[PDB]
C-alpha cells in the first residue's frame, strides 16, 4: 500500500468536456414539497441538478431544442456530505442549500371553542 | 458480410485459409438498451426487452415478466401462465427454424430456409392474431398477458401445429443424413463439457457437449412442470449433434404446444389486482377506483418493493437471464441483461482452433448468435 | 388460497441460509455479510480483495460446485465512496442452485481479474471496465468491447448524460463521417413521476 | 467396461476405485497442514471421510455411484482432483483468518 | 368551418396562420398546407339541447364502453344549460 | 389442392409420403374471420364483500432480506446448497433416435 | 491514507510511464499517417501527440496517471491494429467544428453561453 | 373471391384504370383501395 | 427425461455392409434429396399476388394512428396527456388549452412516426378511444418529414379511415 | 427582426442561424460548398434546380429536417426565379457554365441570368445579394467567358446596388476543373502548353476558402455593397505549377510548347461534344491567361480567412490520379514548386 496526500480529482477520467467540467455550477439541494400535496416522501434523499441552459424552439414542428447535455442530469445522493463530495471529484462548481424542515406546531383541537381568546372558530 | 449476421466485424489472421485466431468485434449493433431502461418505467421497459433476441421476443418477454412479478411478489393466474408457455413454445419453433434454416443457407442450402419460413410466416400470424404486431408483440407482460385469446386462436393453433412435423420431415430428409452435410457438419466446433460449463455456455452448447442440463426442467417456471417432454443429449460436442438436438428439440415443443392446447383453462389472464394490472376498460369508465388505478398506472406505474434478482429462463438460444434492481419507486434502478450468445461468442475463438474459414461460418451458425441480444 | 400473491419456499430458504452459514463459517478473512431474500436468493458480501479466493472456493469445493457463471456485472450508486458494486452470479448445477457475490470498488481502485476461475469474467469484465471504468488487474486482453472506438468516458456511470456528448453525421467537405457536439432537435422530455407518499412501510429507514 | 462416460473431454477410467483412494488420501494428507480450528478443515475433512469410507465398502461401480450421488465415477475423480488442488491453494491464501477489513459506514445499505 | 389569412392562407381550428413577413411559408410553395376541413367546435355547436326532466342526467358519450367514463351533470341552474365535459353535450330541464 | 392425380402420384412417389394428409396451403379448414362475440370471465378480487385489499396485497408483503451474518452484528455437519440433483432417467417414449 | 497502487508506486515512476507511452505514440505517427492516407503532415500528427499528452500535465496523482496511460496504450493499439479507420484518426483534429469565440464581447453577442 | 383457392389468395382486386385524377392503368398501389373494402381484402370480416 | 440424438451403432452383417457400400458408391440418399425437391417442385406455390392479394389481417392489427371523433363531429381527445406520459419512445407531442367554449381540447397534438415503435400502449391508455392506431400499413413516404404527422394529419387520417377504425374497435373491444 | 429570425443555439445543425438563403447553382462544386457551409451553421435553404432530382440528392444530408428546401426553376423565367427568391433574406448566384449549348450561351448564363435573379430580388425585397463573378472579368478579354463576366456584373450591380460581388481567381479542389484538367492530360501523350507556360502566372484559391469567405460575407454587415477579389497566398508559373501537379500524381512529366492557332484548332475539336466538352477554345484562353493582380480590392484577410497553400491540399486532390506504386506516398514527399512572388 502507497501513501498519497491529495484531493481526490477523476476530471481527466470521467471523459466531460472541458466547457462542461468549467463553466458548470451544480445545486446540491433537498427538493421543496409539491405544495398540491400533503406527501413528505420526496423530501427525504438530496439532489444534485446542473445550471438551466438555452432551450429554443425548431423551426420545423415547433419542439423545444437543446445543446445542453446536462439538461437532465439529476443525482440523488443520502447526504450533504456525499454529494459534495462527489461534485468535488468531479471538478464541477457547487452551491449548497441547507435542508428547510417544517418546525414543530402546537395543535390543539379545544384551541377552536376557547371561552376568551380569539382562537374560537366561527364554523365547522 | 452475408454470413456475419450484420453487425459482426471479424478480424481474422489467416495462414492461407487456416484460421490462426478469430477476434471478435461487437457493440457495432450497441445501442444503450439498460441506460434506456434505467430511464423508463417498469411497462415502458417491456418492448426493450422485444427487441434485444428479436427471433424469441415473446421469450424475452415473459423473463422480463418473470423478474418483475418476482420482485412485485404477485402471482399470473393459471391461464395466463399456459398461455405464456404456450406463446413459449411457439416462439422456440420460431426461433429453431430461424436458427437451423439461415445455418444451412451459410452452409449453402436455401430451399429448408424458404419452406420454414413459410411455417415461420403462419406462425407470425398466430402472433399478429393475438397481438396486433407480426413479431415485436409486448404481449406478455408483469402480471399476466394483455388481452385474452380471439374465438378461432386454438383451432388454427392445432391445424398448424398438426400439420408441422411433415415439415420437419422434409428438412430433416435434405440435411440429416445428406454426405454433404454431414461432412461440413461432423467434427466441427468440438467443445468439451469441462471447457462449455468453465466458458459459461447454456441451452444446446451444453447438450450438444453432454450435459444434461436444462431450465424448463430442472428450475421450472410457470406450468413447466405439468407438461411431458424429453431433452436431447448429444454426444460428439459438434456442429451435427447440435443440429440434430435443435430439430429433436422443435419435436418436443410439439408434445408441449399439444399439451397447452389440451390443457388450457378458463378464467382472467391477468392478476386481479387493479394496482399491478389495469382494470378493464367498461370498469375504468364506470368504476372511480378503476379510473384512479388507471390513471396512476399509465403515467407513473406501479412501485416495486426495492430489491435485486436475478432471473433466468430457458430461452431458445439458451439461459436467458436478467438481473434487476429496484430501489422502491416506478423506474428500474439497474437492469443488466444476460444474453446466452454473448458468452458463445465469447467462445468462438477457442472453438474456432484448427478450423478453416468455412469452418468458421459453420461454427458462428452453429452458435446461433443474434446480436441485438450480444450487444443490447 | 390467495390467488394473486406468490407462494414462498421456507425449505429453500432453510436451505440457503445453512449454506449461507457455512461458507461464512469457511471464509472468515474476506466474507463481511450473508443475506437470503424472502424469494430464496443468497447473497455474500465480500471484502474486494478475496475475489480470486472466494470464487476458486466456491468453485472447486466439494459441497459448493458453482462450475457455471452466469453473469458479471456493476451498479453505479454515487452516494457511496466505493460507489462501484461488481456484482457475480454463479449457478451450481450439482446442486440445482444459484449463488451471487457482491464487491466494492471506486475509480482508481482495481478489482483482481477471474478469467483464471471463469473464462466467461473475459468478456464480462470488458464490458465492466468498457461501461463503468473499474479496471481489472491481471486481465489478459482489457480493452473496450461496446462503445464506438476512441469513445470517451463510461457512458452507464450514473452522470454520464443519456445521450452522451457527441453525435455524428457525414460531412461533404471533408468527405467523411464527423464527430460533433451533441445537440437535439426535440430535447429528451424529463418526467417527475415518483409520489409523494410512502408506498413500502417495511422498508421505511429511520428518520435520523 | 463402459464404452463412453457420455461428456465430450471426459475419458472412461479403468480404475476408479484406486483413483479415489489415491486422491482422498492426498487430500486428508493435505488437509493436515491446516491449522486444527479451521473451519475448511473439518468440514472437508468429515466429506472426504465420508466419501472414502463408501469407496473402501462398496466394490461395484455402479452402486458407488449411487452412493456417492455425484453423477459419474469420472465426474467424481475429477471432482476430488479439484478439491485437492483448492486444498492446496487455500493452504497459501489461509482463509481462517480475522476478517481483513470492515466496509465503510453504509456500503450494503440499500435503498440509498 | 375553414377560414383563409390576410395572405392567402387557410386558418386551422387552433388559429395557426403564418404571418405575411413568416420565412417559414415556403416550405408550402409548389405544395399545399395540411388542413382538417371539420372544425369539432361548429359541429358540437351544431348539436342540439337535450330537455330531461331530472335534476342530475348521467352522460356516458354513446355506446357505453364505447364512449368515454359516465359522468354526472346537475341542471339546476336556469340560466344555463349543463355540459357534459368529455363530449361536449349539452342538457337541461323543460322551462315553462 | 387443385392438382392432376398424375402430377398428386408423381408428388407422392418422390417425396415417399402422402402430401395430401398434411399439406402447407389452408383451404377453409381454418377459422372463420368472423366469430361471436366473446364473454370473459372476471377473476377470483371481484366479490362485493369478504374482499379487503390488506388481505390480498402482495406487494407489502415484500420484506427487506434477512441477514444470515454479519461481521458487525458440537460438530456441525457439513452442507450443500440443496440436496444433489436426481440423476436423469432415460425416455421411454423414445430413448434413442 | 495507505491506498493501492495500480502499477506505480510513486510519481517518478508514473512519469517513466509517460515517457515510455510517448515513445511509442511518437515513433507510430509515420506509420498511422503512410498506413491511414491521411493528408496531414507527420509534425502535424507528432504535435497532435504532444498536445494531447499536454492537456493532462496538470495530474499529480499516480493512479490516474497509470489509468490515463492504460487508455493511451489502449487507443495506441487501436490505431496500430487498423482497429480504428481515418475517420476516428482525424477525429483527433476537430476539422468541421467551428472557432468557438473565447472573449466575452463575442460571447455576448453571440448568445447566452457564460 | 374464390373459396376453392388456398387462404390468401380466394379474394383478389382489379384496380381502376383511372382513380381520382390519376392515370392508374400501369401504376397501381396498395393504397387505392377504400378503407371498407381494404378491411375485406385483408380479411379482418368475413362481410362483404 | 432425457434422449440420446445420435448414439446408435450401424450393424455389421453382411446384407447392411453392401446395403451401406451401395449408397456410398450409388448415391442414394443425394438421389433421395433430388426426389424431394422435386416433389416440391411439383407441388403449388404459396406465393400471393400482391398488390391485387393483401395477407390476412386481424382487428387488433396496429398500423398507423389516428384521432377520432364522436357521431357528433366532436373530437374525442380531452388533451389528458396519457398517452404522452405512456408512450415508451416519447413520440407524442401535446399542448392544450381552454377552447373558445371552454372544453379541454388540444392545440397541438403530435406524432414522430421515426421514433415511434408502434406498440400501441397510447390507445390503451387512452380513456376516450380518441387516439387508435388505425388499419392502415402503406404509408410510406419519400421524404423525412412527411412522417412527422401533426393535429391536422391525424384528424384527416381518422376521417378517412373512420368506417374500418369503428369496425376494427366494435370486433375487439369485449376483449379489452 | 422577425422572430423567426433571431439567431438561437449554438451554431450547429440543429441550431437557427437567421439566414435564408436561396442559392442558385447549388447543384455544383462551389454550390455544395457553400449549401453545405450554410446547413451546417444551421440555415434555411433553398435549392432551385433545373436538373434530375437524382443529381440533387448529395445537398440532402447537408441540412437538419426541413431547412434543405428543393424547388424547381428555369433561368429564363422570371416567375420561377421570384417563387423561389420571394421568402428569403439572401440570394446567392453561382449560376455558370465553362462551355456554350444549344439552348444557353455565355451571354445568357452570365448576363442575362445574373440580371433577371438580381432584378426579380431587388422587387422581391431580398436584403442581400452575393454574385460570384471571374478575377479576370475584362470588358476587353480575349475569352467571351470573361467579356460575359464582366457584363454581368456590370448588370448585377446596377440591377441589385447593394450587392456582394466576389471574384475568385482559380478554385481548386476534389470535383474542380483546375487540377483534375491538368492530371488528366496524360492520356494525351504529352502537356501541351503555349509558350512553354513560361508567360502565365497564377495564384489558385482553395474551394473551402471561397465558400467561408462567401459565408462570412453574408455575417459581414459592412461588405453589403463591395467587391472582395478571392486568390491563394501563392503566384506560380504555369509551368511550375503543373510541373508540381504532375510531381504530386507521381505522373512522368513531358510537356511540349504548341503554338496558339494549334492550340485554338485543338480546343474547337474537343467542343463539338454533345456532352459535357473535355476542353474548349474559351478553357484555352482562360488556362493561357495569367491572373490580375487587384490590390484594390478586399480579400479573404479582410474576411477574416487565412488563405489556405496548394502545397497543403493538393494531395487530397492529386491522390485520386496516382497508380497503385504510389497511392500511399505522403504529402511531404513532393517538394513545393517555385513560386513567383
Ligand atoms: C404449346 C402447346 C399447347 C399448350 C396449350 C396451349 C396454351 C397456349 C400456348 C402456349 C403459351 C404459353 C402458355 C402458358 C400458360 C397459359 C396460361 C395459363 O396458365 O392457363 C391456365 C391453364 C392451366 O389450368 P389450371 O386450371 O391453372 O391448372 C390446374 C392447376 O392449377 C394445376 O394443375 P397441375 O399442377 O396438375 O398441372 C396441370 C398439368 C397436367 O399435365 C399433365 O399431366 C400432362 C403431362 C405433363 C405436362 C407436359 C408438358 C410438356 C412436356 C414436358 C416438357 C418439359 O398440365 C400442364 O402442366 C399443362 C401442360 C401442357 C403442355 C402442352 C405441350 C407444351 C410443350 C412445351 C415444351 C417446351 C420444351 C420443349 C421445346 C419446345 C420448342 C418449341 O393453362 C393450360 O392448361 C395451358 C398449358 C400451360 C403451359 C403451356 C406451355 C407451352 C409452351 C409455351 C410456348 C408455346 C409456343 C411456342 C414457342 C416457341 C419458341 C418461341
Ligand atoms: C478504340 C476502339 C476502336 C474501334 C471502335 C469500333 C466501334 C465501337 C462501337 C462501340 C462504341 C462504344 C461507345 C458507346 C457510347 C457512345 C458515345 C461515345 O462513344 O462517347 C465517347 C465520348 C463521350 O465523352 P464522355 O467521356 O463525356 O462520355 C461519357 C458517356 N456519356 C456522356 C455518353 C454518358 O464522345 C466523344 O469523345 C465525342 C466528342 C468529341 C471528342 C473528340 C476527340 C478527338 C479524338 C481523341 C484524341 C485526341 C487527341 C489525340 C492526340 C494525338 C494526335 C496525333
Ligand atoms: C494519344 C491517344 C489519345 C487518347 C484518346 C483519349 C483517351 C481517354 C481520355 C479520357 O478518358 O480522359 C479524358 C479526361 C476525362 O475527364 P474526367 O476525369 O472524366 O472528368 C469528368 C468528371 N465528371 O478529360 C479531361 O478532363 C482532359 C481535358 C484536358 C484536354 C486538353 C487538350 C489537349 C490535349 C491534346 C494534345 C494533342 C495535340 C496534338
Ligand atoms: C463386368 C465387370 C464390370 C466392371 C465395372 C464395375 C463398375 C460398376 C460398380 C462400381 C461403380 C461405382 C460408381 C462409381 C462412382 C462412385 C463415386 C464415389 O466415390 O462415391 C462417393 C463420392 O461421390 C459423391 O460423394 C458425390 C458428391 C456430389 C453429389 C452432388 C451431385 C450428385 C447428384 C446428381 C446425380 C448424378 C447422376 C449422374 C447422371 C449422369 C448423366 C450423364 C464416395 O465418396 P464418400 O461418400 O465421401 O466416401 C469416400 C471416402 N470415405
Ligand atoms: N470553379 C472555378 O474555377 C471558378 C468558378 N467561378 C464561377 O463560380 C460559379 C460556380 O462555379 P462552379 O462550381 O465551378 O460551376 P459548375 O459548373 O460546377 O456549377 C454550375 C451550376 O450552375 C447551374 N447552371 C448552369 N447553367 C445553368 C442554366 N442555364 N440554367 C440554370 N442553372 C444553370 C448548374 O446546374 P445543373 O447541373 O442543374 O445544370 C450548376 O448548379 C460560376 O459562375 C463560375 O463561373 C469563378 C471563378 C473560378
Ligand atoms: C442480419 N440478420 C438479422 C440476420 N439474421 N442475418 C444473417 N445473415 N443471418
Ligand atoms: S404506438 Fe407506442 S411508441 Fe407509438 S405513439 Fe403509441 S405509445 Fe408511442
Ligand atoms: S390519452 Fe387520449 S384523450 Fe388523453 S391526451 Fe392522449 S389522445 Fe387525448
Ligand atoms: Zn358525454
Amino acid at each position: 500500500l502507497i501513501a498519497v496526500d491529495e484531493k481526490l480529482d477523476i476530471t481527466t477520467l470521467t471523459g466531460v468536456p472541458e466547457e462542461h467540467i468549467k463553466t458548470r455550477k451544480v445545486r446540491i439541494f433537498v427538493p421543496a414539497r409539491n405544495n398540491m400535496q400533503s406527501g413528505v416522501n420526496n423530501t427525504k434523499k438530496w439532489k444534485m441538478e446542473f445550471d438551466t441552459r438555452e432551450r429554443w424552439e425548431n423551426p420545423l414542428m415547433g419542439w423545444s431544442s437543446t445543446a445542453d447535455p446536462l439538461s437532465n442530469l439529476v443525482l440523488t445522493f443520502s447526504t450533504k456530505e456525499d454529494a459534495v463530495a462527489f461534485a468535488e471529484k468531479n471538478g464541477w462548481s457547487f452551491d449548497v442549500e441547507e435542508r428547510k424542515v417544517p418546525k414543530p406546531k402546537s395543535k390543539s383541537y379545544g384551541a377552536n371553542f376557547s371561552w376568551n381568546k380569539r382562537t374560537r372558530v366561527s364554523t365547522k | 458480410h452475408p454470413a456475419a449476421h450484420g453487425v459482426l466485424r471479424l478480424v481474422m489472421e489467416l495462414s492461407g485459409e487456416m484460421v490462426r485466431k478469430c477476434d471478435p468485434h461487437i457493440g457495432l449493433l450497441h445501442r444503450g438498451t439498460e441506460k434506456l431502461i434505467e430511464y423508463k418505467t417498469y411497462l415502458q421497459a417491456l418492448p426493450y426487452f422485444d427487441r434485444l433476441d428479436y427471433v424469441s421476443m415473446m421469450c424475452n418477454e415473459q423473463a422480463y415478466s418473470l423478474a418483475v412479478e418476482k420482485l412485485l411478489n404477485i402471482q399470473p393466474p393459471p391461464r395466463a401462465q399456459w398461455i405464456r408457455v404456450l406463446f413459449g413454445e411457439i416462439t422456440r419453433l420460431l426461433n429453431h427454424i430461424m436458427a437451423v434454416t439461415t445455418h444451412a443457407l451459410d452452409i449453402g442450402a436455401m430451399t429448408p430456409f424458404f419452406w420454414m419460413f413459410e411455417e415461420r410466416e403462419k406462425m407470425f400470424e398466430f402472433y399478429e392474431r393475438v397481438s396486433g404486431a407480426r413479431m415485436h408483440a409486448a404481449y406478455i407482460r408483469p402480471g399476466g398477458v394483455h388481452q385474452d385469446l380471439p374465438l378461432g386462436l386454438l383451432d388454427d393453433i392445432y391445424e398448424f401445429s398438426k400439420n408441422f412435423s411433415f415439415r420437419i420431415d422434409e428438412l430433416e430428409e435434405m440435411l440429416t443424413n445428406n454426405r454433404i452435410w454431414r461432412n461440413r457438419t461432423v467434427d466441427i466446433g468440438v467443445v468439451t463439457a469441462e471447457d462449455a460449463l468453465n466458458y459459461g455456455f447454456s441451452g444446446v452448447m451444453l447438450r450438444g457437449s453432454g450435459i444434461q442440463w436444462d431450465l424448463r426442467k430442472t428450475q421450472p417456471y410457470d406450468v413447466y412442470d405439468q407438461v411431458e417432454f424429453d431433452v436431447p443429449i448429444g454426444s460428439r460436442g459438434d456442429c451435427y449433434d447440435r443440429y440434430l438436438c435443435r430439430v429433436e428439440e422443435m419435436r418436443q415443443s410439439l408434445r408441449i404446444i399439444s399439451q397447452c392446447l389440451n390443457k388450457m383453462p378458463p378464467g382472467e389472464i391477468k392478476v386481479d389486482d387493479a394496482k399491478v394490472s389495469p382494470p378493464k376498460r367498461a370498469e375504468m369508465k364506470t368504476s372511480m377506483e378503476s379510473l384512479i388505478h388507471h390513471f396512476k398506472l399509465y403515467t407513473e406505474g406501479y412501485q416495486v418493493p426495492p430489491g435485486a434478482t436475478y432471473t433466468a429462463i430457458e430461452a431458445p438460444k439458451g439461459e436467458f437471464g436478467v438481473y434487476l434492481v429496484s430501489d422502491g419507486s416506478s423506474r428500474p434502478y439497474r437492469c443488466k441483461i444476460k444474453a446466452p450468445g454473448f458468452a458463445h461468442l465469447a467462445g468462438l475463438d477457442k472453438m474456432s482452433k484448427g478450423h478453416m474459414l468455412a469452418d468458421v461460418v459453420a461454427i458462428i451458425g452453429t452458435q446461433d448468435i443474434v446480436f441485438g441480444e450480444v450487444d443490447r | 388460497t390467495r390467488p394473486t400473491i406468490r407462494p414462498r419456499n421456507d425449505v429453500v430458504h432453510k436451505q440457503l441460509s445453512a449454506f449461507g452459514q457455512y461458507v461464512a463459517e469457511i471464509l472468515p478473512k474476506y466474507v463481511q455479510q450473508v443475506q437470503v431474500s424472502c424469494f430464496n436468493e443468497l447473497e455474500i458480501f465480500i471484502h474486494p480483495d478475496g475475489v480470486i479466493p472466494v470464487l476458486t472456493f466456491l468453485r472447486d469445493h466439494t459441497n459448493a460446485q458453482f462450475k457455471s457463471l452466469a453473469d458479471l456485472t456493476a451498479v453505479d450508486v454515487p452516494t457511496r465512496q466505493n460507489r462501484f458494486e461488481i456484482v457475480y452470479n454463479l449457478l451450481s448445477l450439482r446442486f440445482n442452485s444459484r449463488i451471487r457475490v457482491k464487491t466494492y470498488t471506486d475509480e482508481l481502485t482495481p478489482i483482481e481479474s477471474s478469467v483464471t476461475v471463469y473464462k466467461a469474467a473475459n468478456w464480462y469484465e470488458r464490458e465492466i471496465w468498457d461501461m463503468f471504468g473499474v479496471f481489472f488487474a491481471n486481465h489478459p486482453d482489457l480493452r473496450r468491447i461496446l462503445t464506438d472506438y476512441g469513445f470517451e468516458g463510461h457512458p452507464f456511470r450514473k452522470d454520464f448524460p443519456l445521450s452522451g456528448y457527441v453525435e455524428l453525421r457525414y460531412d461533404d467537405e471533408v468527405k467523411r463521417v464527423v464527430a460533433e457536439p451533441v445537440e437535439l432537435a426535440q430535447e429528451f422530455r424529463k418526467f417527475d413521476l415518483n409520489s409523494p407518499w410512502e408506498a413500502f412501510p417495511a422498508y421505511r429507514q429511520p428518520p435520523e | 467396461l463402459k464404452k463412453t462416460t457420455g461428456l465430450v473431454g471426459l475419458a472412461v477410467c479403468e480404475t476408479p476405485h484406486e483413483r479415489l483412494k489415491i486422491l482422498y488420501t492426498k487430500i486428508l494428507d493435505v488437509l493436515g497442514q491446516i491449522p486444527k480450528n479451521a473451519a475448511y478443515r473439518k468440514y472437508t475433512e468429515q466429506i472426504t471421510n465420508e466419501k472414502l469410507g463408501m469407496v473402501k465398502a462398496e466394490p461395484d461401480v455402479k452402486k458407488l455411484e449411487e452412493q456417492l450421488q455425484g453423477g459419474q465415477i469420472e465426474e467424481v475423480i475429477l471432482q476430488a482432483e479439484n478439491e485437492l488442488s483448492l486444498a492446496r491453494k487455500m493452504l497459501r491464501w489461509k482463509p481462517w483468518e480475522p476478517l481483513v477489513e470492515e466496509p465503510p459506514a453504509n456500503q450494503w445499505k440499500w435503498p440509498i | 368551418g375553414v377560414r383563409t389569412s390576410p395572405t392567402g392562407e387557410k386558418v386551422t381550428h387552433t388559429g395557426q396562420a403564418y404571418d405575411d413577413g413568416d420565412y417559414r411559408r415556403v416550405r408550402f410553395s409548389d405544395r399545399q398546407k395540411e388542413v382538417n376541413e371539420n372544425f369539432a367546435i361548429d359541429l358540437i355547436a351544431e348539436q342540439p339541447v337535450s330537455e330531461v326532466g331530472s335534476r342530475v342526467i348521467s352522460c356516458d358519450g354513446g355506446g357505453g364502453a364505447l364512449g368515454h367514463p359516465r359522468v354526472y351533470i346537475n341542471l339546476d341552474k336556469e340560466t344555463k344549460t349543463g355540459t357534459c365535459g368529455y363530449c361536449g353535450l349539452q342538457f337541461r330541464q323543460p322551462h315553462h | 389442392a387443385s392438382a392432376t392425380r398424375v402430377i398428386q402420384l408423381l408428388r407422392n412417389w418422390a417425396s415417399g409420403r402422402d402430401l395430401q394428409a398434411k399439406l402447407q396451403l389452408r383451404y377453409q379448414e381454418i377459422s372463420k374471420r368472423t366469430q361471436p362475440p366473446p364473454k370473459l370471465p372476471v377473476g377470483p378480487s371481484h366479490k362485493l364483500s369478504n374482499n379487503y385489499y390488506c388481505t390480498r396485497d402482495g406487494r407489502r408483503e415484500a420484506m427487506p432480506p434477512s441477514i444470515v451474518m454479519s461481521s458487525q452484528k458440537t460438530e456441525k455437519k457439513a452442507v450443500t446448497p440443496a440436496p444433489p440433483i436426481k440423476r436423469w432417467e432415460l425416455s421411454k417414449d423414445q430413448p434413442y433416435l | 491514507t495507505s491506498v493501492k497502487p495500480i502499477f506505480s508506486r510513486d510519481m517518478n515512476e508514473a512519469k517513466r510511464r509517460v515517457r515510455e507511452l510517448y515513445r511509442a505514440w511518437y515513433r507510430e505517427v509515420p506509420n498511422t499517417v503512410h498506413l491511414f492516407q491521411l493528408d496531414i503532415s507527420v509534425k502535424q500528427g507528432r504535435d497532435k501527440v504532444r498536445e494531447m499528452f499536454m492537456k493532462n500535465a496538470h495530474v499529480t496523482d499516480p493512479r490516474v496517471v497509470d489509468l490515463l496511460v492504460i487508455k493511451g496504450k489502449m487507443e495506441l493499439e487501436e490505431t496500430i491494429n487498423v482497429w480504428k479507420q481515418r475517420t476516428h484518426i482525424m477525429r483527433f483534429f476537430h476539422e468541421t467544428e467551428a472557432p468557438r469565440p473565447t472573449d466575452f464581447l463575442s460571447k455576448f453577442y453571440v448568445g447566452h453561453d457564460p | 373471391e374464390d373459396n376453392k383457392q388456398f387462404f390468401g389468395r380466394h379474394r383478389w382486386v382489379i384496380y381502376t384504370t383511372e382513380m381520382n385524377g390519376r392515370d392508374t392503368f400501369w401504376d397501381v398501389d396498395g393504397s387505392m383501395v377504400p378503407p371498407e373494402w381494404h378491411r375485406w381484402l385483408h380479411c379482418m370480416t368475413d362481410d362483404p | 427425461t432425457y434422449k440420446f440424438v445420435n448414439m446408435r451403432e450401424p450393424s455389421m452383417d453382411m446384407k447392411s455392409v453392401t446395403d451401406r457400400a451401395a449408397q456410398t458408391l450409388l448415391w442414394t440418399e443425394l438421389v433421395r434429396g433430388l426426389g424431394m425437391t422435386l416433389s416440391y417442385l411439383f407441388r403449388e406455390p404459396a406465393t400471393i399476388n400482391y398488390p391485387f392479394e393483401k395477407g390476412p389481417l386481424s382487428p387488433r392489427f396496429r398500423g398507423e394512428h389516428a384521432l377520432r371523433r364522436y357521431p357528433s363531429g366532436e373530437e374525442r381527445c380531452i388533451a389528458c396527456k396519457l398517452c404522452e406520459a405512456v408512450c415508451p419512445a416519447q413520440a407524442i407531442t401535446i399542448e392544450a388549452e381552454p377552447r373558445a367554449d371552454g372544453s379541454r381540447r388540444t392545440t397541438r397534438y403530435d406524432i414522430d412516426m421515426t421514433k415511434c415503435i408502434y406498440c400501441g400502449f397510447c390507445q390503451e391508455a387512452c380513456p376516450v378511444d380518441a387516439i387508435v392506431e388505425g388499419p392502415n400499413f402503406e404509408f410510406s413516404t419519400e421524404t423525412h418529414e412527411e412522417l412527422l404527422y401533426n393535429k391536422e394529419k391525424l384528424l384527416n387520417n381518422g376521417d378517412k379511415w373512420e368506417a374500418e377504425i369503428a369496425a376494427n374497435i366494435q370486433a375487439d373491444y369485449l376483449y379489452r | 427582426l422577425h422572430h423567426a429570425l433571431i439567431p438561437h443555439g449554438k451554431g450547429g445543425r440543429s441550431s437557427v442561424s437567421g439566414i435564408v438563403a436561396t442559392v442558385f447553382g447549388a447543384t455544383g462544386f462551389l454550390g455544395r460548398y457553400v449549401v453545405n457551409h450554410l446547413g451546417r451553421m444551421g440555415s434555411q435553404v433553398i435549392v432551385p434546380y433545373r436538373c434530375e432530382p437524382y443529381d440533387t440528392m448529395h445537398l440532402r444530408p447537408m441540412g437538419d429536417l426541413g431547412q434543405i428546401i428543393f424547388m424547381e426553376w428555369n433561368g429564363k423565367d422570371k416567375d420561377s426565379i421570384r417563387k423561389v427568391v420571394e421568402h428569403s433574406n439572401v440570394v446567392i448566384n453561382l449560376v455558370g457554365r465553362e462551355w456554350e449549348t444549344k439552348n444557353f450561351d455565355f451571354e445568357d448564363v452570365f448576363v442575362k441570368i445574373p440580371h433577371a435573379i438580381a432584378q426579380v430580388s431587388k422587387e422581391a425585397g431580398v436584403e442581400k445579394l452575393i454574385h460570384i463573378s471571374h478575377l479576370n472579368a475584362d470588358i476587353k478579354s480575349p475569352s467571351r467567358y470573361l467579356r460575359s463576366k464582366a457584363v454581368g456584373e456590370k448588370e448585377v450591380r446596377a440591377a441589385f446596388p447593394e450587392a456582394t460581388i466576389i471574384k475568385p481567381s482559380d478554385i481548386f479542389g476534389r470535383e474542380d476543373r483546375f487540377l483534375n484538367y491538368f492530371a488528366s492530360m496524360r492520356w494525351f501523350g504529352g502537356v501541351p502548353l503555349i509558350s512553354l507556360g513560361k508567360e502565365t502566372v497564377k495564384q489558385p484559391v482553395y474551394i473551402v476558402d471561397v465558400s467561408k469567405g462567401i459565408i462570412n460575407a453574408i455575417k459581414d454587415p459592412d461588405a453589403k455593397g463591395k467587391t472582395f477579389a478571392f486568390v491563394g497566398p501563392n503566384r506560380y508559373l504555369l509551368f511550375d505549377l503543373v510541373q508540381y501537379i504532375f510531381a504530386v500524381a507521381y505522373r512522368p512529366f513531358l510537356p511540349y510548347p504548341l503554338p496558339h492557332f494549334a492550340y485554338r484548332w485543338v480546343g474547337r475539336l474537343f467542343e463539338v461534344s454533345p456532352f459535357e466538352p473535355w476542353t474548349t477554345r474559351d478553357k484555352v484562353e482562360r488556362v493561357h491567361m495569367s491572373d490580375m493582380t487587384l490590390p484594390h480590392l478586399p480579400g479573404l484577410e479582410d474576411l477574416g480567412i487565412q488563405a489556405t497553400p496548394l502545397e497543403l491540399k493538393a494531395i487530397e486532390v492529386l491522390r485520386r490520379h496516382r497508380t497503385y506504386r504510389w497511392l500511399t506516398s505522403e504529402m511531404e514527399d513532393v517538394k513545393p514548386a517555385k513560386t513567383v512572388n
